[PDB]
């Protein structure tokens, strides 16, 4: 984003005058042109360039472009309006409206409009929710896509999280870069961001609005398309506060009585294309009462939710009852006869089912019948779950005379409806929180922790369908249907004379292993869960022998062999000398896995039960694995190309046993390792997670006095990885308190040569980009633990004495070559140049050239006021804590005014303000600074900080705030800021009476005392505060 | 945020007047009124609304019955109160009050009851985290900037009068006085009936009542005006009605405001309000009478008449010793002093201590309001 | 199909108006006759049919004697009231009853048993799935596009004047006038014979109707036209019957619509309809009658002479408050605004569950009309 810098290497190579502002009015023309095939191709040309623009320097130029795009919104091309929409989906609202604050010409743009330009009520009312109301089945679903994308993306005003725009954009940079109950409903205490669930909530405000108070066939029709893909990317249950419309008022029923009222309309339902979205959203809605409710229909123990139950339960029988007589050609409790309302909705069902079987294609996903069976037996499944066997043991009798009609058309999703029925039959926050000081005490706080039968007829037919069928969305729900059948103890009479069934499994064993199995993924976990619960009743020696030739004779582990042990080893592990020889045997076959991240979680599995099982056994086994895995991670063997891969090695180090890991002879010689090559960002980026990981172990694990005694006896050198050992790989009396901090500056030096000097689609990927610059968000924490804590005494004394100093000739990435990189790392990775900002002032370096480029001594970019406010936070809370150094208190408050002031609500920069008021020079330069800035110091949030800042200060200096609260900032025309200068004028003079009339009379003068007393008689001001007049009448008679 | 700002609102009967806090004027002020509608709707596609609140209700007058659910600082009825203040907090101010603490004025000599059942309500009713309940007087004076004052506090509820010196506060000396703008309302429609001007109704009594905050003056002196009512000239004014009828009032117009100075027009023995002055400053200590003749300060809605300073500081000065100068400060902007003294209030930082808190009274019940405040 | 749509009939004293729901303008307009042969015929091969309705008997009219069966609003019998409705369904429309929901119009201040047995006989004579009876004035503001104004609605019925304001209705303010444009038929008969032209009979007392419904005008002054009818010329005109008789009226043509304005005339103490709207208008609340006075709106049969709207404006202005400005809006298309009234409100979405079915009026009987709807 340096449009400045990199314009002028070219100018002088090849002379073009091309700057980009001759490109954009040329790109402005051409979303206005005549032919609606020219206006498709040029908001396309709109999603690749306006996210790059607004968070760029030229980004008052980034803006307009947003403007002009709503202008196309209502032109009659079905083309040109759905790729609007995908380029106000990728639009980042919360960095939109943080550039309308501070424009002031732009507000006014052409003709000179008065008012706010309110981008983000205009493109969520006028275009988005707009667009659900056209009339193309091609734009309304097009646009039920976006409010997916928008609403982790509002920033509307004034939430008890973040609360200015500047806050809001360094959030959402923050988690990226420093780290069986049915499918419905939830009942977990669900911990969920108490911001996300507000913008959320607007979202459904505007969408129920234009679907009762609409006019039009056309708006009810596509908005109940928009609430059905909220509900399975947000679901009800676990953001209910956001969902939450009145019922229960407080776990929520939101919003599910209008939508029964409209498929209880004769008009709704006669179309399939959106009946079937709000059946799905009707069962999301009435699921979310779950978690408080429970305690006819004896289990929902709320009468005013009852029929909002009683109604869909009726609503579903007679629509199973509908696509029965349909799939068999029969003339026409659930029963659709007498009802003229449902003989309607059996003329479409047979308008939709003429051309499944008159037109043969097989692999279609949208069908409308085949789309429509789909979505009314999903949600009959997630009722029976509220019900019990008493108000369901009227209807076993009728649910299952539907299915075996309903069997052949969609057999997936008709054991689902299967699969439930036998359980309830069988009765079962200011920008220095969120960029340092959220995340920094979440790293501090795991270390100490650290330190530590009618079914008999239908369920015949679902085996003969497992042996013949293909699709294998089918074969994975009927190992389900059979592993519930052996927990509930029906007896093994499915196959009443031979064993037909169980000899099929064995043999699809053969088709995996060579490869002649299509989609062998979506099997081989739940393949493996029906075999081992069958034995405690095919044995667990027999078990055991299948899944080792799929390791070594087979595919790849990541979809065959590490989710093949995730049945075994819960269920045998988890769940007498006969069980001591089969544990033996499935620890020796990880050893063999140990290099992926997801045989990693099942071992964390082994080690927990050891310390509860038998303790001598628990310390055998963790010394085992420690002679491994180090030697793979100094051959970086080990996959951990993920931060999910990061996650699971570190709770690994807690649980192993500490006799493992108390010789620290194994640890280092596994740390201190070159890679191979790190030409490769394959290569790069698993050299620098072995470093790490094994460096939350000493840190934790053995304290600052073990590891140094070591490095004297072993020779690592501290030239293992310098300036010209490092050059050659990317083409191809030393203390111990000397060896250990070169290894941990220069390795800050690798991350940032690459983040800037690389391509960032060329050498490396963009998921391969995630997880690059988040080994420099958890290697910038562990620097900031060693400098602070105190338990590492000789590590903090021996940076101070490396970054005063320069490199060696030039063999180390000396400390000025090490700043340049960082400062172009501003822009693309703000939430990193926060971190660095905390790490130079803790080695004594205050270098008065690096901190006023981040703060900028005397539109805008985006991206720099995270970091300038961001280290404006950061250096005073370095001057509060040693406040005894003046050369550092009388800068920051004579250039940093404006600055100083408007941050007053934060936790560092609060305690800056009270040692001044606590100092008797230092409280007088802070009095000097407003008064130049009294300029900018009038509208009305920056006069109220400053008041809460000059509230109190010293005795000695209230006759300097005595003449600054009468001439400059009384004058104001704001009738709550004249009245409350009228409490802070008034104290001052009644602490100074009572104190001694000597140091007070050479504190105000005389004749400066009667030059305050002319302003007041020819101005009204003495006649408007009566208070403030009295008392200085009678401070000149007594003296 | 600091300090979380805070919310005042100030209920005498006739007008809710709330806002913001730290501010010198309320965002929100409206009649406190609830208006049911009377008469039976047929159409189809109306409301239907069960009752309407605020200044809908003035917008919608002819159908509905009003009912003032405060009289004579007395909530008559508690349900009818709590869609008030939930039309304020949702339909107005737009705040959910658990992010704010809430100051509450109330009336001097009031009954336990309207405190403790006002305070069960902003616990119970809208969940806040500390609430207040604040005298009436107290804030007008606070308003006014002056520490010492007699405050003679008339709304549309009832008047009221508190003497207070340096701070501190006499209880024996407080006196209320049952007259207010509304029995003047109940008067005025009253000696219209003689001109043949008949307003039997809610509506528009209303209506006179809008006629009284314009038209209606104080007599500098009652005998002298009423004399020169026999060359009607410049006493008589032409009002204009909704309906486009239009009315001439005489000298029917000064002699209601008259009404406050001669209690025997109403028929009420109760003294007038300079001699009810002059009953709260004789219960006072002889020392501190002299700033109080002086520091007089009038507040409320229905001391806004034109010339009523004039004729208090007159019979006011003919009853005392004329030793003594006797000013009376009545301030423009005199009707909303009540909640400016609230917005001074919870603004000031020590006040943030005397907060009833939300936990103090889970623990303590509703019964504490007479134990920690005023 | 969807909606089913709906069949709406206009049935006030004079004119059949009927046709569907859904479209602005009726399929269906006839004379609401009954035409029975009074002379026996002495032929073989005729009909021989009891009666002729609608515009049969307008063919055959001099044969026959013609009996209105609605007279002043009111159903004076009801085998040939039935014959209208089974000759609007076969006939002209061509529909079965059992397919359609049906409207009725219906008159202000009519007796119960003109509602509740018009209610049985489209129930129980011709079987519906659902009817409303509605009344006549409101569908007329519906047709002009109004929410507000007061309705003077008047046909060869009676006439009737219903105030209305944002919606809703004033019971005690909706004022019934029996003069009807038929009195003014009698009146043009008796006030023919000074000329020397004897009309007796049904037959041309119809052509007399003739006459009226396009000779006949309001004068715009009643004297001052009067007084020029001493010096005839554009005052006469030639009028020819089916006869070849040649008939020329005089002053005679604008002093028959002159006692709309003069009941003196036909005899009756009962007020000009000038003057009855000003009665309702008095009844009505004083705010709304700004409004009234604005949006005065004419419907009806005999609303349709020439200088009745300039007429009603001088005489309104002259009785009214000149402080506001009486607009009356007296569209052309006004004989059929009843009718469109009612196509436009079986059109309304919300108003398809206003109906009164088949099944309450089996499971609750007749009375329930009144219990429903206006």
């Amino acid at each position: 984003f340096h449009v400045g810098d990199w314009m002028g290497t070219i100018r002088t190579l090849t002379g073009n005058t091309f700057s980009l502002a001759d490109c954009i009015p040329l790109l402005r023309k051409t979303l206005k042109d005549e032919s609606s095939v020219t206006c498709k191709l040029a908001c396309t040309a709109v999603r690749n360039c306006v996210m790059s623009l607004c968070s760029s320097s030229y980004s008052e130029l980034g803006l307009q472009l947003i403007i002009d795009v709503l202008t196309l919104r209502n032109s009659s091309y079905w083309l040109v309006r759905t790729e609007l929409l995908e380029t106000l989906a990728e639009i980042d609202f919360r960095l939109v409206s943080f550039l309308e604050a501070k424009a002031e010409n732009l507000h006014r743009g052409a003709h000179h409009y008065t008012g706010l330009l309110k981008l983000q009520e205009r493109v969520l009312n006028n275009v988005v929710i707009h667009l659900l109301g056209d009339e193309d089945p091609r734009v309304r679903h097009v646009a039920a896509a976006s409010l997916i994308r928008l609403v982790p993306k509002l920033f509307y005003k004034c939430d008890q999280g973040q609360a200015d725009p500047v806050v809001a954009v360094a959030r959402d940079q923050s988690s990226v870069y420093l780290k069986r109950i049915y499918r419905g409903y939830n009942l977990l205490p669900s911990i969920t961001d108490v911001t996300m669930e507000n913008n959320l909530s607007r979202v459904i405000a505007a969408v129920s609005h234009e679907l009762i108070t609409s006019t039009t066939r056309a708006l009810t029709f596509g908005c109940c398309e928009a609430l059905c893909l909220l509900s399975t990317a947000f679901p009800v249950c676990i953001w209910s506060l956001g969902w939450h419309c009145g019922v229960p008022p407080l776990c929520t029923v939101g919003m599910a009585t209008m939508i029964l009222t409209l498929l209880s309309s004769a008009w709704f339902p006669l179309d399939l294309s959106a009946h079937q979205d709000a059946l799905i959203l009707a069962g999301n809605l009435l699921a979310a009462s779950a978690p408080k409710s429970l305690r006819v229909w004896p289990a929902l123990g709320d009468r005013a939710l009852v029929p909002m139950v009683e109604q869909l339960f009726s609503h579903l029988l007679k629509v199973i009852n509908i696509c029965a007589h349909v799939l068999d050609d029969v003339a026409p409790l659930g029963s659709f006869y007498h009802l003229p309302s449902y003989l309607r909705l059996h003329d479409v069902l047979k308008a939709t089912h003429a051309n499944y079987k008159v037109t043969l294609d097989l692999q279609n996903s949208t069908e409308k019948f085949g789309g429509f069976l789909r979505s009314a037996l999903d949600v009959l499944s997630q009722i029976l779950e509220l019900a019990t066997l008493q108000d369901i043991g009227k209807c076993v009798e009728e649910i299952l005379g539907y299915l075996k009609s309903c069997f052949s058309r969609e057999p997936m999703m008709a054991t689902v409806c299967v699969q439930q029925l036998l359980k309830t039959l069988f009765g079962t926050p200011g920008l220095y929180h969120y960029c340092f000081m959220a995340p920094y005490t979440h790293f501090t706080q795991a270390l100490a922790d650290a330190s530590l039968r009618l079914f008999e007829p239908l369920v015949i037919k679902a085996l003969k369908q497992y042996t013949t069928t293909t699709c294998v969305q089918l074969q994975k729900q009927v190992l389900d249907l059979l592993a519930q059948l052996v927990q509930l103890r029906v007896n093994y009479c499915l196959l009443d004379s031979d064993q037909v069934f169980i000899g099929f499994v064995l043999k699809q064993f053969e088709y995996i292993e060579v490869g002649q199995f299509r989609e062998s993924e979506a099997i081989i976990p739940n393949i493996f869960f029906f075999l081992v619960l069958l034995s405690y009743e095919i044995g667990i020696p027999k078990i055991i022998q299948l899944c080792d030739g799929i390791m070594a004779s087979g595919r790849k582990a990541v979809t065959h062999a590490i989710p093949a042990l995730q049945p075994i080893v819960h269920d045998l592990f988890v769940l007498g000398k006969e069980l001591e020889t089969q544990k033996e045997v499935v620890v020796s076959m990880l050893l063999r896995l140990i290099q992926y991240h997801q045989v990693l979680e099942m071992f964390i599995l082994v080690l927990q039960q050891c310390h509860k099982e038998n303790e001598d056994k628990w310390k055998r086994l963790s010394r085992q694995i420690a002679d491994i895995i180090l030697p793979m991670l100094a051959k970086q063997q080990m996959h951990i190309d993920s931060h999910e891969a990061l996650g699971v090695l570190n709770t690994l180090f807690e649980i192993l046993a500490p006799s493992s890991l108390r010789p620290v002879d194994m640890l280092l010689r596994s740390m201190f390792v070159t890679p191979n090559t790190m030409a490769s960002v394959s290569t790069v980026q698993l050299w620098i997670s072995g470093i790490l990981a094994i460096l939350r172990v000493l840190i934790s694990q053995s304290t600052e006095d073990i590891v140094l005694s070591r490095i004297q006896e072993l020779s690592f050198s501290p030239y293992l990885i310098s300036c010209t050992v490092i050059n050659r790989l990317r083409d191809g009396k030393n203390l111990p308190e000397e060896t250990f901090s070169r290894f941990l500056l220069q390795l800050v030096g690798i991350l940032l040569e690459d983040i800037v000097t690389k391509q960032l689609k060329v050498e490396m990927s963009e998921q391969q980009h995630t997880f690059y610059c988040q080994e420099l968000g958890t290697l910038l924490m562990c620097l900031i633990h060693i400098f602070k804590s105190g338990m590492f005494r000789r590590i903090t004394a021996a940076a101070t004495r490396l970054f005063r100093s320069d490199g060696c000739g030039g063999s180390f990435y000396t400390l000025d070559s090490l700043n340049l990189r960082a400062r172009s790392m501003i822009t693309t990775h703000p939430a990193l140049v926060l971190l660095w900002c905390q790490i130079l002032l803790l080695v004594n370096h205050t270098d008065y050239r690096w901190w006023a480029e981040v703060q900028q001594t005397p539109l805008g970019m985006c991206n720099r006021e995270i970091v300038r406010r961001g280290a404006l936070i950061l250096f005073c809370d370095y001057v509060c804590q040693n406040l005894h150094d003046s050369e550092h208190l009388t800068w920051l408050i004579v250039n940093h005014i404006q600055d100083l002031i408007s941050l007053s609500h934060e936790p560092p920069v609060q305690d800056f303000i009270s040692a001044v008021h606590r100092n008797s020079a230092a409280s007088g330069l802070f009095i000097q600074a407003i008064q130049s800035r009294c300029e900018n110091l009038s509208t009305p949030t920056m006069l109220k900080k400053t008041l809460q800042c000059l509230e109190g200060i010293h005795l000695s200096q209230s006759g300097a705030v005595l003449t600054l609260y009468v001439d400059r900032l009384l004058c104001t025309p704001f009738r709550v800021l004249a009245r409350m200068v009228d409490i802070l004028a008034c104290r001052r003079v009644e602490m100074l009476l009572a104190a001694n009339l000597q140091s007070s009379m050479a504190q105000l003068p005389m004749e400066e005392l009667n030059r305050i007393q002319e302003y007041l008689q020819s101005s009204g001001l003495a006649q408007r505060h009566q208070r403030l007049y009295s008392l200085l009448d009678r401070f000149r008679l007594s003296t | 945020e600091d300090e979380t700002t805070a919310l005042v609102c100030d209920n005498g009967s006739g007008l809710v007047k709330a806002g913001f806090a730290g501010d010198d004027a309320p965002r929100a002020v409206f009649p406190s009124i609830v208006g049911r509608p009377r008469h039976q709707g047929v159409m189809v596609g109306m409301g239907q609304k069960d009752s309407y609140v605020g200044d809908e209700a003035q917008s919608k007058r002819g159908i509905l019955t009003l009912k003032y659910p405060i009289e004579h600082g007395i909530i008559t009825n508690w349900d009818d109160m709590e869609k008030i203040w939930h039309h304020t907090f949702y339909n107005e101010l737009r705040v959910a009050p658990e992010e704010h603490p809430t100051l509450l004025t109330e009336a001097p000599l009031n009954p336990k009851a309207n405190r403790e059942k006002m305070t069960q309500i902003m616990f119970e009713t809208f969940n806040v985290p500390a609430m207040y309940v604040a005298i009436q007087a107290v804030l007008s004076l606070y308003a006014s900037g002056r520490t010492t004052g007699i405050v003679l506090d008339s709304g549309d509820g009832v008047t009221h009068n508190v003497p207070i010196y340096e701070g501190y506060a006499l209880p024996h000396a407080i006196m209320r006085l049952d007259l207010a703008g509304r029995d003047l309302t109940d008067y005025l429609m009253k000696i219209l009936t003689e001109r043949g001007y008949s307003f039997v109704t809610t509506a528009e009594r209303e209506i006179v009542r809008d006629i009284k905050e314009k038209l209606c003056y104080v007599a500098l002196d009652f005998e002298n005006e009423m004399a020169t009512a026999a060359s009607s000239s410049s006493l008589e004014k032409s009002y204009e009605l909704p309906d486009g009828q239009v009315i001439t009032i005489g000298n029917e117009r000064f002699r209601c405001p008259e009404t406050l100075f001669q209690p025997s027009f109403i028929g009420m023995e109760s003294a007038g309000i300079h001699e009810t002055t002059y009953n709260s400053i004789m219960k006072c200590d002889i020392d501190i009478r002299k700033d109080l003749y002086a520091n007089n300060v009038m507040s409320g809605g229905t001391t806004m008449y034109p010339g009523i300073a004039d004729r208090m500081q007159k019979e006011i000065t003919a009853l005392a010793p004329s030793t003594m100068k006797i000013k009376i400060i009545a301030p423009p902007e005199r009707k909303y002093s009540v909640w400016i003294g609230g917005s001074i209030l919870a603004s000031l930082s020590t006040f943030q201590q005397m907060w009833i808190t939300k936990q103090e009274y889970d623990e303590a019940g509703p019964s504490i309001v007479h134990r920690k405040c005023f």
